[PDB]
DNA sequence: ATCGATGTATATATCTGACACGTGCCTGGAGACTAGGGAGTAATCCCCTTGGCGGTTAAAACGCGGGGGACAGCGCGTACGTGCGTTTAAGCGGTGCTAGAGCTGTCTACGACCAATTGAGCGGCCTCGGCACCGGGATTCTGAT
DNA sequence: ATCAGAATCCCGGTGCCGAGGCCGCTCAATTGGTCGTAGACAGCTCTAGCACCGCTTAAACGCACGTACGCGCTGTCCCCCGCGTTTTAACCGCCAAGGGGATTACTCCCTAGTCTCCAGGCACGTGTCAGATATATACATCGAT
């Protein structure tokens, strides 16, 4: 009943959805998704040969990845699921 | 306090002082005295609760060592925890071997 | 006029929680007192042995939990672990 | 058929299995028993070979030290055969369950 | 791959041999089932603590030091496996 | 002076233990057993005492001696 | 003499024992003579066990102390056997001892 | 890149006692565990004796009464003799 | 009791893997100073142990007879040991995969430490109840009738 | 059965003392705030655990038979038990002496901490010999004959 934090369960869908690997039973686990995301980012930024791009250590889940370019730039990359469906029932009287 | 913060009755402060000045390790995580005070309070509540009931059976409103011995030795997993502990003025469990009974 | 420590009033409060009308005689007081001391020394000794076995310098709630799971027999162990987790969790819930 | 009087082969087997020291419980079935008992505590555990051997040493030491006390109990009742009441008396005196 | 009912791996001649080492001259036929029960109780009581020491070390492999620590805890110290 | 543990007192201990019928030689054997146990426990108590540079065996010394024998004893300020 | 072991006439490492007493959390401090004493006691006990074991080996006309011989040394000596009563010894075997009733007549 | 043990010290003691008797590998493991066991016992007893008296340091006095508490009669007497002899010599000169 | 032969123990020849030994590096032991706090030592208080005693009474000790339980002997049936032949699955070796132990760098959270301070806890004190108990009554044991 | 003679259990008035409640104060627990580092997280490496196959062969199984032994039954006797009487020494309360525990103040020396050598120890690698087994041999001994 927090109105803002939700569990995500995939509904029926014929065409297999590539997020199956990230399931924990019937719930899509934020942890495993984040893990794969950060692993991919790290291995890709290690392909940056002539620029020190450093992945900052884990702190939470909302600031999923924080990258440091050279010694002045910082970029926060946040991963988000998109839903085309109706806004969740609770979040109606807003806006 | 700090025991109230955890909803405990046993003093987390004192258990911290004892885990620190007792030379159990160099450092003591601040969440350890809480866990330990809770386990102590749970075991004390268990013992005192079984004890109380036995005293009430002896229609008495005051636990005495005999009642603690009755509680500790009747309960199967409290016995195994204090299997090697003699309780002063405790007596034994009323138990006559079935072969000795009359026939 | 020194200050000798003992768990008298604490055991007393737990008693008044679990039997608001039943008192406890000074000798059974001493027995509960030595029981608290014995169990606490066992648990802390096993926590210390765990820490030194894994070359750590902190007795955290992990070590106390494994000490409880080693000393107290089965059902007593499970319920004590639950009680401690709940207390520690509540302690984290405050500030 | 030629035959020693019963008891003789048991005596020479006592001599022989008290001289030697090799493990007596056959190894692989004990490894299987250890894994089967461990499954009830944490699925998919791996057992260092020497850890399984340490368990086997401890278990054979315990069963030998239990049959010694059992034999004491059985002889105490003017018997020579050991029987489950002997084992249960030994384990009740020792303090076990 | 689950295993089940290997307590019959402690065969009849294996228990007979353990007894003959213990000094027993003549074994009754119901000793085998009681001995298997006793062995299984002891093994559970030791492997529980071995696995607990393991899990606390965050490992997934029961070392021999964990078995030795479990035995030392049960009060049956074992010599000859490191530590 | 070990005879102070009189025959009826050993009888009472055995009653509490649940013993129904007592032989006649149980008394001498029990005096011997008790003397052995007391030798061990008082030896350790006096050791703790001597090490504390005291001269009065106190309750905590006997409690520790019994704990060291493996017979923990609740009830004496442990 | 440089190393404390040779200065104390021992063979066990006074220094290693001092370290183990310090990083073992037995006490805030460790007196100078405590490692010396403790290493002397350890050396005496291991010398006793090895002496008895060597004799047990010389009995069976072997030259190497195997575990069997350590078991014979420990069990066949009242005081060691009381010190090591709760001690299993891997590969130790047991003392050869048939009960007095079981032998035939 | 090190592992502690007593595998060599026990060998020196052996060569000092039985000048021509080797010691197997498993027997060396046994003795290496026996020394560790007695060490943890005497040290734990000395720690208990340090707290029971509200001391802080493990002197030689503590180790001595710990040896008296653990080892049985004649082993205790001889061990205490050896300990005091080694300590006194260390103090000397 | 002789065989005898099964088994045990004694004697020598061979192989081989385990051990006893000879290096190379490295890291932990040793040494010299500094500093400060733990332990020793002396003085003093006062509690608490020891001893002595006198009386009373509950308990120990002693005698005895009788019965009931320990112990030996015998008989009988089963059930355990022993030997053979057949079956099974351990043990060994060899390969092959890889899951996880183990080591290392980085970095941040967490816990030690110190000073202030404030309430929780210990100790002294006192009032009330709860247990022991005595007594009277009622029911239920054990044992001869 | 029954009837009794105690033994035990219930119910109520009663006293005593010990426990539960209150109050004052001192001291340890709490709280910030700072700093160092333990340990967590990840990532690489490679050891060691697991899995599997095929053979050989020792061990386990199954079965049959006989006899030793477990167990019930009976008989005798001695030795605990229970009871009544006489003795003895434990309990208790009191008082006195004084020894030793416990506390405090002061001082010193012993150990922690740190930094700087450097040799003792460990992993590696190697050569050989102690012990297990093979083969042969002398003798104990189990036992049905």
């Amino acid at each position: 009943n927090t109105r803002a934090y939700y569990f995500v369960k995939f509904k029926r869908n014929p065409k297999e959805n590539p997020l199956s690997q990230f399931l924990e039973g019937e719930i899509l686990s934020a942890s495993k998704m984040l893990s794969k995301f950060r692993k991919i980012i790290k291995e890709e930024i290690n392909d940056i040969k002539d620029t020190d791009v450093i992945m900052k250590r884990k702190r939470g889940g909302s600031p999923a990845v924080t990258l440091l370019i050279s010694e002045k730039i910082s970029v926060d990359i946040t991963l988000a699921l998109e839903s085309k469906s109706s806004w969740p029932a609770s979040t109606q009287e807003g806006l | 306090t700090r025991s109230s913060r955890a909803g405990l009755q046993f003093p987390v402060g004192r258990v911290h002082r004892l885990l620190r000045k007792g030379n159990y390790s160099e450092r003591v995580g601040a969440g350890a005295p809480v866990y330990l005070a809770a386990v102590l309070e749970y075991l004390t509540a268990e013992i005192l609760e079984l004890a109380g009931n036995a005293a009430r059976d002896n229609k008495k409103t005051r636990i005495i060592p005999r009642h603690l011995q009755l509680a500790i030795r009747n309960d199967e997993e409290l016995n195994k925890l204090l299997g090697r502990v003699t309780i002063a003025q405790g007596g034994v469990l009323p138990n006559i071997q079935a072969v000795l009974l009359p026939k | 006029r020194s200050r000798k420590e003992s768990y008298s009033i604490y055991v007393y409060k737990v008693l008044k929680q679990v039997h608001p009308d039943t008192g406890i005689s000074s000798k059974a007081m001493g027995i509960m007192n030595s029981f608290v001391n014995d169990i606490f020394e066992r648990i802390a000794g096993e926590a210390s042995r765990l820490a030194h076995y894994n070359k750590r310098s902190t007795i955290t709630s992990r070590e106390i939990q494994t000490a409880v799971r080693l000393l107290l027999p089965g059902e007593l162990a499970k319920h004590a672990v639950s009680e401690g987790t709940k207390a520690v969790t509540k302690y984290t819930s405050a500030k | 058929p030629h035959r020693y009087r019963p008891g003789t082969v048991a005596l020479r087997e006592i001599r022989r299995y008290q001289k030697s020291t090799e493990l007596l419980i056959r190894k692989l079935p004990f490894q299987r028993l250890v894994r089967e008992i461990a499954q009830d505590f944490k699925t998919d555990l791996r057992f260092q070979s020497s850890a399984v051997m340490a368990l086997q040493e401890a278990c054979e030491a315990y069963l030998v030290g239990l049959f010694e006390d059992t034999n004491l109990c059985a002889i105490h009742a003017k018997r020579v055969t050991i029987m489950p009441k002997d084992i249960q008396l030994a384990r009740r005196i020792r303090g076990e369950r | 791959k689950v295993l089940r009912d290997n307590i019959q791996g402690i065969t009849k001649p294996a228990i007979r041999r353990l007894a003959r080492r213990g000094g027993v001259k003549r074994i009754s036929g119901l000793i085998y089932e009681e001995t298997r029960g006793v062995l299984k109780v002891f093994l559970e009581n030791v492997i529980r603590d071995a696995v607990t020491y393991t899990e606390h070390a965050k490992r997934k492999t029961v070392t021999a030091m964990d078995v030795v620590y479990a035995l030392k805890r049960q009060g049956r110290t074992l010599y000859g496996f490191g530590g």
